[PDB]
């Protein structure tokens, strides 16, 4: 699935729920550690509603176990990324994603 | 330094999948011609049951009503393009003849058309630049800066645009599209 590992810790106490909506920061590289997106690069944060079906499944799983201030690498398999059809042009089939996500804010 | 997608990507071959995602999403959602008798029959349960207020149209409010279609941001582009005499709301037959090109054994070019309408708010057959930013823009919301949006929807325009009239056309549009099979997306059962 998707394995959440810590590079900097944040507020343990607020964690993002069902309809509250994440601020986040993210660089996206396939497996072997080549980046394909980052929002820094847009100087432009991320922003998604939890529980809405707007992210991939490894990022539902994986940033509601982060919490304010945390910045963590996020591993996600891909039958919770992409599968074995891959993103048209971007993401290769059957590919292993790892995401540096730090979440900035929750509204 | 301009913005680029991924891979340079075209915003059509970008947004795609996410189009045929959100527009299988709300379908599906929404009913829980190439139709037989049955198949009519059951989409006309399907139908009475969200008219609400018995009007015999299906209208935005009412839409909007199921919450799996209040985050669903292509919800008023299928309405618009299910609106076929453009009165703002959906009849029956609107929503079967609006159903119908999305139900399996149907052709693969009238699921491009779709597609393209997605695109092409005014229904004039051609996608103009500010056609392609809005849209992209009901998408992408606050996710990228409009001058980002702006400088991928001029790059795509410009390399699509072959008769150089500033709008893409459907066949400029199959041409850029045609390769995604984007049409096997497009099912639903019903
Ligand atoms: C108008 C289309 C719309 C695009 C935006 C609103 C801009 C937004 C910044 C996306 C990037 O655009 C520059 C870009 O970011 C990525 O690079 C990435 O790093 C990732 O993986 N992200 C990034 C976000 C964190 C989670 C994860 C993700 O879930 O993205 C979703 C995604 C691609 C879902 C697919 C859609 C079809 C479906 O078949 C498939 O089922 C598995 C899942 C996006 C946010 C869609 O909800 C909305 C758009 O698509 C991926 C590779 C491609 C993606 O561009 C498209
Ligand atoms: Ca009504
Ligand atoms: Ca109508
Ligand atoms: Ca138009
Ligand atoms: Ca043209």
């Amino acid at each position: 699935g998707v394995q959440v590992e810590t590079i900097s810790p944040g507020d343990g106490r607020t964690f993002p729920k069902r309809g509250q909506t994440c601020v986040v920061h993210y660089t996206g590289m396939l497996e072997d550690g080549k980046k394909f997106d980052s929002s820094r690069d847009r100087n432009k944060p991320f922003k998604f509603m939890l529980g809405k079906q707007e992210v991939i499944r490894g990022w539902e799983e994986g940033v509601a176990q982060m919490s304010v201030g945390q910045r963590a690498k996020l591993t996600i398999s891909p039958d919770y990324a992409y599968g074995a059809t891959g993103h048209p042009g971007i993401i290769p089939p059957h590919a292993t994603l790892v995401f540096d996500v730090e979440l900035l804010k929750l509204e | 330094h301009p913005y680029w997608l991924p891979n340079f990507m075209d915003v059509f071959t970008w947004s795609l999948p996410f189009v045929g995602e959100k527009v299988t999403e709300m379908l599906v959602n929404v009913l829980n011609s190439h139709f037989d008798a049955d198949e009519i029959k059951r989409l006309g349960k399907r139908f009475k049951k969200l008219d609400l207020d018995n009007s015999g149209s299906l209208s935005v409010e009412e839409f909007m009503s199921l919450p799996e279609l209040q985050q669903n941001p292509l919800v008023q582009r299928v309405i618009d393009i299910f609106d076929t005499d453009g009165n703002g709301e959906v009849d029956f037959k609107e929503f079967i003849e609006g159903v119908s090109q999305f139900s399996v054994k149907g052709d693969k070019e009238q699921k491009l058309r779709f597609a393209f309408r997605i695109y092409d708010m005014d229904k004039d057959g051609y996608i103009s630049n500010g056609e392609l930013f809005q849209v992209l823009k009901m998408m992408v919301g606050n996710n990228l800066k409009d001058t980002q949006l702006q400088q991928i929807v001029d790059k795509t325009i410009i390399n699509a645009d072959k008769d150089g009239d500033g709008r893409i056309s459907f066949e400029e549009f199959c041409a850029v599209v045609g390769g995604l099979d984007i049409h096997k997306k497009m099912v639903v059962d019903v």
